[PDB]
């Protein structure tokens, strides 16, 4: 029970260090089958994440249009993760706004997208959107990983859904 | 959206 589990924490680190070594690094469905091939529940799999609630909270309508809506704001949150981690950091990465048209057909079409900010970070609720606290002068690294790990995971176990290629299909599809 | 508008767009909301 907790073998299992820990061999899924243990993947799951070492995945989120590669992303610390290399920010643009792009994992193959081979790398991620220790993530992906696992029989634990959801809430065992997705510390940071809430898979289930940004799941069935956004299941409305046909699942070809909500999957997929959410697959785009699951793609532009591992941007923002990214570039957290990136040697080179934008210049105001701190602070997030969100009235922009792609953001508002992306992340705020979503159930709980701006929750998924928080994670990395933009926990202080600003008027037009996010930023980190006045004490912090550089994201987590281990943070900021784990959590576009995370989202790097459930846009895959979307995608592997969308292509009815995912190796417990069956399971997910009962949300 | 393409993948370069997406990440034009993170760049925007900074
Ligand atoms: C095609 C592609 O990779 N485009 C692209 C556009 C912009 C950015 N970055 C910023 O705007 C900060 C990256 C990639
Ligand atoms: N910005």
């Amino acid at each position: 029970g907790e073998e299992e589990e820990r061999a899924f924490l243990v993947a799951r680190e070492e995945l989120a260090s590669a992303l610390r070594r290399d920010s643009g690094q792009a994992f193959s469905l081979e790398q991620l089958r220790p993530l992906l091939a696992s029989s634990l529940p959801l809430a065992a799999r997705y510390l940071q994440l809430d898979a289930a609630r940004l799941v069935r909270c956004n299941a409305h309508g046909e699942p070809r249009n909500y999957l997929n809506t959410l697959s785009t704001a699951l793609n532009i949150l591992e941007k923002y993760g990214r570039n957290l981690l990136s040697p080179q950091r934008p210049r105001y990465w701190r602070g997030v706004k969100f009235n922009n048209p792609v953001f508002r057909s992306t992340v705020d079409a979503v159930q709980g997208g701006r929750d998924v900010l928080r994670l990395y970070g933009y926990t202080e609720e600003q008027p037009d959107g996010l930023s980190f606290p006045e004490g912090q002068e550089e994201p987590d690294e281990h943070q900021v990983a784990t959590v576009t790990l995370e989202v790097l995971l459930l846009r895959t176990e979307l995608s592997l859904l969308l292509q009815n290629t995912h190796p417990r299909q069956q399971a997910l599809e009962q949300l | 959206f393409t993948d370069c508008q997406l990440a034009a767009a993170v760049c925007m909301t900074y």
